[PDB]
């Protein structure tokens, strides 16, 4: 693609630079060039390539949110509303079908440990989330399953092969326990869920050095923050 | 509100 | 160009839902369709002019400042940062040269107004303004030039033509003292329009309605920001 | 600090 002549480790930090600058598509093309070079991402590379599409999605998702809003209000004019939440719909679709071509062209299928097959796992199952939240045709239910498909799939691994306690294990349960609630319609597995989570966490904090213990906590607390909201 | 998933 | 199958009324419905839902640079694009459908613009129609490129080139200035700083720093490695801080420039200067394009073709001719008049010449100034703060070569000081001669023109009619305290007459005099304080190196002379400005406007608040009275003091305290700063 | 310019 359009990044195919620039080295790999100048698209890695040119991604770091355009996160310092807040310019994440910038960032999101640097780090989807990054990946069709086609070797698989580290530790930081990861982090690197999901923090750029989320602010992508993030600001799209808020756009969405706040023309969904007002077309529903309209509801109860012309065509342009409908119009225009169309269009940030259509490049929020395009953004995910993005993120998910590329976990497909390969990320996923040479992922082996642990920590990258749940990471990309985790990826795969926010994207299709995000893609269920603007869903409505005759694919929707199609869309809800693949989410909670990859989602059950990081889970089951991350349950077996990760501590309790392990921030990335953490965030995959808090988005699960998210896609339960909001997509999925089961509030009382989504509290289940993040209680279950949390507690496992607690009992596990005492194996950890301060740092670790400052991330996890970290994670706990967001858990801690949807139950205060749900119950 | 809108529940947190995760974050930075 | 891209809007011109679009309706004007639409277009401009559309800006404004772009303006509620932060995506401002959907707002210039169709701000920038508007204008190319041929009418003059109202007052109303200005404004989300000015917010939207006002915003687009904004998060540009910040990228570009904080790239800069990196690569002084690297200057006291290769030639990505340079080469970034590059294109962040590139597309600055592509968004600046748009705006001076539609207030030549043909806003500013066809502004009678002293309102529109100085309002656009107020943009004209800001735009080169924007393109010296990243300008070096041999065309840097006619860059200058260029941005001064528009805020004078702007200046010259709002001094004969409105009330010191017009919220347009005080934001361009607001920005002429930061062109004169950061572009042309020119402290005293920005003091000393910031002081003038400020004090005639003080004098006239006496005439306004409550609802002037809080447009012209929030801009006067602005004036009043940059004096506390640079004495 | 960088000065003030017209801001909404
Ligand atoms: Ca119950
Ligand atoms: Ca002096
Ligand atoms: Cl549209
Ligand atoms: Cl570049
Ligand atoms: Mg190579
Ligand atoms: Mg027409």
């Amino acid at each position: 693609g359009a990044m195919g002549s620039m080295e790999r480790a100048s698209l890695i930090q040119k991604a770091k630079l355009a996160e310092q600058a807040e310019r994440y598509e910038d960032m999101a093309a640097f780090m989807k060039g990054a990946v069709e070079k086609g070797e698989e991402l580290s530790c930081e590379e990861r982090n690197l390539l999901s923090v750029a599409y989320k602010n992508v999605v993030g600001g799209q998702r808020a756009a969405w949110r706040v023309l969904s809003s007002i077309e529903q209000k309209s509801n109860e004019k012309g065509p342009e509303v409908r119009e225009y939440r169309e269009k940030v719909e259509t490049e929020l679709q395009g953004v995910c079908d993005t993120v998910l071509g590329l976990l497909d062209s390969h990320l996923i299928k040479e992922a082996g440990d642990a920590e990258s097959r749940v990471f990309y796992l985790k990826m795969k199952g926010d994207y299709y989330r995000y893609l269920a939240e603007v869903a409505t045709g005759d694919d929707k239910k199609r869309i809800i399953d693949s989410a909670r498909s990859a989602y059950q799939e990081a889970m089951d691994i991350s349950k077996k092969e990760m501590p309790p306690t392990n921030p990335i294990r953490l965030g995959l349960a808090l988005n699960f326990s998210v896609f339960h609630y909001e997509i999925a319609n089961s509030p009382e597995e989504a509290i289940s869920l993040a209680k279950t989570t949390f507690d496992e966490a607690m009992a596990d904090l005492h194996t950890l050095s301060e740092d670790s213990y400052k991330d996890s906590t970290l994670i706990m607390q967001l858990l801690r923050d949807n139950l205060t909201l749900w119950t | 509100r809108r529940p947190s998933s995760w974050r930075q």
